[PDB]
């Protein structure tokens, strides 16, 4: 009963959920944001889901296991590959970046667990004095520049805290799990339920003089009418979307390919999706903006969020531990949990590249993981050296890469694959059948929506993306891009050495 | 560059209860349906049941349904099967199989043979088979081994420690009195021997017994 | 369930001539116009190995002598030319439906052409002999067809009794059987004799291949 209940909300809970989303919200004007972010759950998030549920399980009952293979299933052309690259290249990038910012939870962990954390200025009452302690936490731990620097220069522990948080994620994927796998799971997961409903009841009682947690919820659910002309709202609120719900990565179609073909997906996909949003947005959403904008005032929350992607929680989180009960064991738990919970999905997030050396160019275990572990750790030095690296690589992959990736497998598995066959595949073994209005939403609502969206989007946000100079962003998107070059050259070798014998 | 390896050869009373372990190397384990099929020797495959690693949940064919279990170790990368209330109608040939995510059944474990039977494990004697003494010889001589009265199969027997594979027939035991009986014979040219050593390598596991065996002349 | 059944049972074939195997099955293997059967290729002592899939799909590692065909119910593996290390017995598999059913398999051997076996004779261990067991091995190597025969003669007299027989299956190479007979008696009756005879009628000659010794 109350196991069960605790047991069904850990499911859901990613960094998406947390650091990511108050960030996502906050630089795009809360609230503006939430109307097409709740637009695209309904109309993309929900159907992809039971789409990607759909394929997965369809190419385990074959057994190509990644995107590019799939899509070669569904479309033997060789352009399909090449879309199906992008099954490999979101999910390893975002590992990248994802990686490093677990190793910021670890750290924080610690230095909660040691007693090291940040006060509020005594009798200071100034939101910019209150804001730079907590700013300067995270700032001296990753080592931010002053004058918009191109080198950043993280502190020894930040560096050493990555090492070891490599050696755990390698040291994992190499050996199985059972030690620290379902029987820590199942307790961390249910603690950090607990531990966050206790968090957003505890924040919505804060009110101080800079001003007050209702405020903020308030400025998250109240429409901004003006922003919503913003296509980069719109990518933005979608790319959570497809984030949060692990929807846009090519890792919930290859666990998808260990359920059978009659067991229903129906229910079970939609259960997943909307635990997973009833996770975040009640929880995650009200906890670090309304205290941000309690503590902070929303002037700050905003620029906070804007400085960089996670930055939000890593500042608005120790700064509400503070004054709270127990408030340092409780960040430590709290950043362990946390730190347990990235780890977890970023496993999954390097899954589809284990998984696509072993099946194709027929690798072992040890040299899949030991080469992706070798490009996720050489490649996150760019992220933890390079100023504004990690958010560009966390804008092309978690944001943009997943919408048009989103399109790619609709139009893929529903247009080319069959309209109706593709219906028929969701269909087979569901508790429930599939509301008649989707299929039309699927096979015309969501496709239009989706390209529309991106056009409008492009030619407003191209030119002002390639007037961009940091010096140190450039070199970004050439790398992503040479990555992509690369895993295409991957895909040719796979073809070649087939076809070889 | 897929392995699946499986216990080996085991002896049971009729009643009694068995656990088959097929380990599995070099791929992800989780990603992939674990299948168990049924061979007697002269017979056609049974589908026993198959096995999802990431989240158990196995299926029996109805045949099978009482028979078997399906478990397995994630930690360790290994699929099990446990048979129940043996009899001499489960004695045959096991393999654990898994096609990509279950086309079905593209890589093949070596299989595991369970004999039941009351009967006891007996050693093999090991008997070198000359030609005769002063028979003429030819461009080439032939020679042989004799392995006799043993219990249960299988018996590995090759030569000189398996570097002459070529010319060689083993053939097919034969089970008379509860004891298995089998001979080996090669061929190699008349230069070859006496004038190089030719030796026997014979192996019961299930007795645990290593014999080798010099070819002498008489 | 779906019941596979193969046409002919047992099936020889001369070198470099095609050889079809058919599989039928109660109902259609089909699903989304694709066909489920599957064909492997099993060596005695061997595991079965993998051939085609979705029943027109030549896997990997496997010659492109291997060709898969039909649809609906009947289907047909076709092997051309076909090659020596190609005989064992061959399986059709049905996974549209589940649970899976096999076929009940079809052993394919080559047609060699005639060959006499060559006949060996060995005298029983003197380390036997310690154990109390006399045997007598008689080697019946390289000869086609299978169809043999061979009579045990102790003093000129045919013993029926205590003779243990083996073959073993088609060569992968040259296309023989070879064949190992046992006469096993008891050191004292094995002592009690002399001249121990082994005779092998083939088709190759009318005259009998006979090889014995004389104990001493």
């Amino acid at each position: 009963r109350l196991g069960l209940i605790l047991a069904m909300a850990g499911n859901a809970v990613g960094l998406g959920n947390f650091l990511r989303f108050p960030v996502q919200a906050a630089e795009n004007g809360g609230g503006a944001f939430m109307i097409p972010y709740i637009i695209a759950f309904l109309l993309v998030g929900i159907p992809l889901m039971w789409i990607e549920w759909a394929m997965g399980r369809y190419g385990g009952a074959q057994g190509h296991g990644t995107t590019p293979a799939i899509f070669y299933l569904l479309w033997r052309n060789r352009f399909a590959k090449i879309l199906g690259v992008f099954g490999l290249w979101i999910p390893l990038v975002v590992a990248i970046y994802y990686v490093y910012i677990e190793s910021w939870t670890l750290g924080f962990a610690i230095k909660f667990l040691v007693g090291l954390v940040p006060e509020p200025p005594p009798n200071a009452t100034d939101p910019d004095s209150i804001l730079r302690p907590f700013k300067e936490f995270l700032y001296s731990y990753i080592g931010v520049p002053k004058g918009d620097e191109p080198i950043l220069k993280p502190s020894l522990f930040a560096y050493i805290v990555f090492l070891i948080t490599m050696f755990i994620n390698v040291s994992i994927l190499i050996r199985g799990i059972s030690k620290g796998i379902e029987r820590f799971a199942k307790i961390a997961m249910p603690t950090l339920f607990i531990l966050a409903v206790f968090l957003v009841i505890r924040v919505f009682l804060l009110e101080t003089p800079n001003g007050t947690a209702a405020d903020g919820l308030n400025f998250l659910w109240t429409p901004d009418f003006e922003k919503l002309k913003d296509p980069g709202v719109w990518i933005a609120a979608v790319g959570q979307i497809f984030f949060t719900l692990s929807l846009g990565f090519g890792a919930i179609i290859t666990y998808a390919s260990a359920v059978r073909k009659d067991q229903d997906i129906v229910l079970s996909g939609l259960t997943a999706a909307t635990l997973n949003e009833a996770a975040e947005v009640i929880l995650g959403g009200s906890i670090s903006i309304p205290a941000a904008v309690a503590f902070f005032g929303v002037a700050n929350a905003v620029a906070i969020a804007k400085a960089g992607a996670f930055n939000l929680g890593f500042i608005t989180l120790p700064a509400i531990f503070s004054q709270t009960a127990g408030g340092t064991f409780l960040g430590f738990l709290w950043f362990f949990l946390l730190f347990f919970a990235g780890l977890v999905a970023s496993i999954a997030i390097m899954q589809p590249m284990i998984a696509f050396l072993e099946d194709e160019l027929k690798l072992s275990r040890k040299h899949a993981v030991l080469w992706t572990a070798a490009i996720v750790f050489f490649s996150a030095h760019l992220v933890m050296f390079l100023n504004k690296s990690l958010d560009e690589m966390d804008f092309w992959a978690g944001t943009i890469g997943v919408v048009f990736f989103g399109l790619t497998e609709l139009i893929i598995f529903f247009w080319i694959f069959g309209a109706d066959k593709a219906w028929e595949e969701i269909n087979r073994g569901g508790i429930i059948k599939v509301p008649r209005i989707y299929y039309y939403v699927m096979r015309y609502i969501t496709p239009a929506f989706l390209a529309v969206l991106l056009v409008v989007w492009a030619r407003e946000y191209i030119p002002k993306i390639m007037e961009e100079t940091h010096w140190t962003v450039w070199i970004t998107r050439f790398y992503i891009i040479g990555l992509f070059l690369f895993l295409t050259f991957l895909v040719f070798l796979a073809e070649r050495r087939r076809n070889h014998e | 560059q897929v392995q699946l390896q499986q216990s080996g050869t085991e002896l049971m009373r009729p009643g009694a209860s068995v656990k088959i372990s097929c380990k599995a190397f070099g791929y992800t384990f989780t990603n992939h349906h674990i299948n168990w099929m049924k061979q007697r020797p002269g017979q056609g495959l049974d589908w026993i049941g198959y096995i999802i690693p990431y989240n158990d949940y196995t299926t029996n064919n109805r045949k099978f349904k009482g028979k078997a279990t399906l478990t397995v170790d994630r930690s360790s990368s290994t699929a099990y099967m446990e048979l129940s209330s043996l009899t001499s109608e489960d004695s045959a040939v096991y393999y654990c199989a898994r096609g990509n995510y279950g086309a079905w059944f593209a890589y093949w474990g070596q299989g595991t043979l369970v004999t039941v039977s009351a009967a006891k494990t007996t050693p093999p004697s090991v008997y070198p088979l000359a030609p005769g003494s002063a028979a003429q010889t030819n461009s080439m001589v032939t020679l042989g081994c004799l392995v006799k009265g043993y219990f249960p199969e299988p018996v590995t027997v090759t030569w000189n420690s398996g570097s002459l594979s070529s010319g060689v027939h083993t053939f097919p035991a034969v089970l008379q009195s509860d004891l298995y009986t089998l001979s080996s014979s090669v061929t190699v040219p008349s230069s070859t021997w006496p004038s190089e050593t030719v030796t026997c390598n014979v192996a019961h596991p299930a007795s645990s017994t290593k014999v080798d065996k010099k070819i002498v002349p008489r | 369930d779906i019941v596979l059944t193969q046409s002919p049972t047992y099936l020889a074939v001369s070198l470099g001539q095609r050889a079809t195997i058919s599989c039928r099955a109660s109902e259609s293997v089909d699903t989304y116009d694709n066909s489920f059967i599957h064909w492997y290729q099993q060596k005695p002592g061997q595991p079965p190995k993998l051939l085609i899939y979705r029943a027109s799909n030549l896997e990997s590692g496997i010659p492109a002598r291997f060709s898969g065909s039909g649809s609906r119910t009947d289907f047909t593996l076709t092997i051309n030319p076909v090659e020596t290390d190609d005989v064992a017995t061959y399986y059709c598999q049905q996974s549209n439906e589940d649970p899976l059913t096999f076929g009940s398999g079809t052993k394919l051997e080559i047609k060699r052409a005639d060959a006499a076996p060559t006949v060996s004779i060995f005298p029983p261990s003197s380390e036997q002999l310690t154990s109390g067991g006399a045997s007598v091995v008689c080697f019946l190597n390289n000869f086609y067809p299978k169809d043999i025969n061979v009579k045990w003669k102790i003093d000129g007299s045919e013993r029926q009794n205590g003779v243990l027989n083996s073959w073993t299956d088609q060569d992968s190479k040259d296309s023989t059987y070879s064949m190992s007979s046992t006469l096993t008696l008891t050191k004292d009756e094995y002592e009690r004799h002399n001249s121990y005879t082994c005779e092998a009628t083939h088709k190759t000659s009318t005259s009998p291949i006979v090889k014995s010794f004389n104990r001493n």
